[PDB]
Order: structure tokens, then C-alpha cells, then sequence
């Protein structure tokens, strides 16, 4: 009982924002606060942050 | 309060350099640094790729019969191709290349005002005899980090599907050390000099970028200031 | 390329000898920039009168 069928494939590309999930190989998990910028990142004396 | 001066400018990479300013009062390296880094790392003009339309494409996630390049990996590609502009701010490239062969950067036929700081890069590997890509690249100035995601608001009527947007990534500098150690003065006991070793993509130079940063930092205090 | 120019939004005062300052908008960062800078002016290098020595 059904004339047509229009399929539509969506692709979307999804960046990492806080909320989202994140995990290791041991068993530790957690959730991103936020997104924090490269000027206030801690790094070392070579100059490349973390 | 001595007033500092910068001193030593050598350029040892076409991306790596360093800059040094030694008149410095007590323990001013941290002070100065450590605020000319949070300058640099987030202001600076610099030049990006915004739109790419290849010719033969609708949408980024899809092949080319020749190339062994997926287009998205050719738009990521596109993402890290230095260029540096004078002129103008809205410019658009024209890229026709065909045969096999890697495809490098400067393989895009040159505008009256545009600059390559690494031709050596690599936009597509090309493996067909016959393959053509002809392909109008967009750059244009900006500052800072600018995501395609949020560039779709004021919208300016983009009418042909085959426009596909690129993230944006203005930031001249890629990455900034500071450190400080006392070469004494003329007349001084001692005196703090700062040594800042910095790694840029080579499209700003590392003096106007100083300069720059000063220029950004002092004009916040324009809240309590005439004129010096 | 311009920026964004901040002008002095309030400024309120518990006392005499005690101040409060505030500063909006900044940029990202800008905050800590100008606040990092100040405070390290106003805590390890400032003109004024002290006692040193005392028998």
C-alpha cells in the first residue's frame, strides 16, 4: 500500500565539544569541561603545550 | 624603569626564529613574555583558505577518477598551505594541473599579489595519465581560529552547490619559548634580558609580529592613556 | 586587521585604602593578560617610600 520511498543519506561532520565522552585503554573515563585555549594551556620549557 | 629595545634578530628556519630584547628591569622576562605569547597566539592577521570548489565535485565526502586522494583528505591538504597577501584581502587562486605526479603547491598559477612560503607541499597525488583537476582556491585574512560550522550565518546567497567551505585557521605563529637570564648593562648589576625562540609558518615575519603584539597589548590601556 | 577596544565599564571602592576595578569586554585571554601583567607590576617592582633599617 505505499507508492514511493525516497531514501536520503544525511553525512555530518561532528567536532569534539564539552559533553561528549572520553576514555583510555585502562579503564579511565570522563567528560570534557570545555575547550581551553592555547594561551592559557600549561606547557613546558620547550614551548609546546600540553 | 630603563625602556627595553630589541637587539637580536636571526631567522635560523624559514619557520624558526628568534628575537631578544635585554634591557629589562628585575624580573620584567616573565611580566613582558608571558604576555607578548598570549598576544601572539591568539592575534595576529595571518591568511587562510576559505571556499574550494573543485570542478568535477558536489561535496566533500566523494572520490575523482585519477586521483588517489580522497577529497576530504584534499581539502585538509588545503588547510595547511601557507600563503601570504599584501594587496588585497579577498583573493581567489587558479589551480589546473593534469598528468601524473604528485601535485605540489606551485603547480597554481601566480596572481598579481600572492606569495608561496613552501612549494614543496603537496595538494593531491595524481596516478591516471589523463587526469585533469581545475580547481579555484579562496583566501582571504582573518585572525584567529574560524570553523566552516559557524561561518554559515551571514550566509551572502553562496548560490552553486559545488562550493565547498574549509575551515579556517589564521595563526601566523605556531608556537612561542620565552626565557631570561642577566647580560649586564653598560652601567647595571644586573639586568633581566628575554630571549623569545618562536616557530612560525613563515608567512609573517618575525618583526612586524613583535611589533604587532605591542601595538595589541598597549592598545588595551586606552582606557587610561593620551599619548606618550 | 582592528580589535576590540575596551572602555572602563564601573568602578567601586569599599574604602579609602581599598579599591575594586572592573574591565569589559576583553578578548580571550586579554583578561588574563592585562591582569597577570598588572598584578606582577603592582606585587614585585612599584615606587614608594618604606622604613629599611632601624636601631
Amino acid at each position: 500500500g505505499v507508492l514511493k520511498i525516497v531514501k536520503v543519506y544525511l553525512a555530518v561532520k561532528r567536532r569534539i565539544q564539552p559533553g561528549d565522552k572520553m576514555a583510555g585503554r585502562h579503564g579511565n573515563k570522563g567528560v570534557i569541561s570545555k575547550i581551553n585555549p592555547i594561551e592559557d594551556m600549561p606547557y613546558d620549557e620547550n614551548g609546546t603545550p600540553v | 624603569f630603563l625602556k627595553p629595545r630589541l637587539v637580536d634578530i636571526e631567522q635560523v628556519s624559514s619557520t624558526h626564529a628568534k628575537v631578544t630584547l635585554e634591557p629589562l628591569e628585575r624580573g620584567f622576562g616573565h611580566t613582558l613574555g608571558n604576555a607578548l605569547r598570549r598576544i601572539l597566539l591568539s592575534s595576529m592577521p595571518g591568511c587562510a583558505v576559505t571556499e574550494v570548489e573543485i570542478d568535477g565535485v558536489l561535496h566533500e565526502y566523494s572520490t575523482k577518477e585519477g586521483v588517489q586522494e580522497d577529497i576530504l583528505e584534499i581539502l585538509l591538504n588545503l588547510k595547511g598551505l601557507a600563503v601570504r597577501v599584501q594587496g588585497k584581502d579577498e583573493v581567489i587562486l587558479t589551480l589546473n594541473k593534469s598528468g601524473i605526479g604528485p601535485v605540489t603547491a606551485a603547480d597554481i598559477t601566480h596572481d598579481g599579489d600572492v606569495e608561496i612560503v613552501k612549494p614543496q607541499h603537496v595538494i593531491c597525488h595524481l596516478t591516471d595519465e589523463n587526469a585533469s583537476i581545475s580547481m579555484r582556491i579562496k583566501v582571504q585574512r582573518g585572525r584567529g581560529y574560524v570553523p566552516a560550522s559557524t561561518r554559515i550565518h551571514s550566509e551572502e546567497d553562496e548560490r552553486p552547490i559545488g562550493r565547498l567551505l574549509v575551515d579556517a585557521c589564521y595563526s601566523p605563529v605556531e608556537r612561542i619559548a620565552y626565557n631570561v637570564e642577566a647580560a649586564r648593562v653598560e652601567q647595571r648589576t644586573d639586568l633581566d634580558k628575554l630571549v623569545i625562540e618562536m616557530e612560525t609558518n613563515g608567512t609573517i615575519d618575525p618583526e612586524e609580529a613583535i611589533r604587532r603584539a605591542a601595538t595589541i597589548l598597549a592598545e588595551q590601556l586606552e582606557a587610561f592613556v593620551d599619548l606618550e | 586587521t582592528e580589535f576590540l577596544k575596551p572602555r572602563l565599564v564601573d568602578i567601586e571602592q569599599v574604602s579609602s585604602t581599598h579599591a575594586k576595578v572592573t574591565l569589559e569586554p576583553l578578548e580571550r585571554g586579554f583578561g588574563h593578560t592585562l591582569g597577570n601583567a598588572l598584578r606582577r607590576i603592582l606585587l614585585s617592582s612599584m615606587p614608594g617610600c618604606a622604613v629599611t633599617e632601624v636601631e
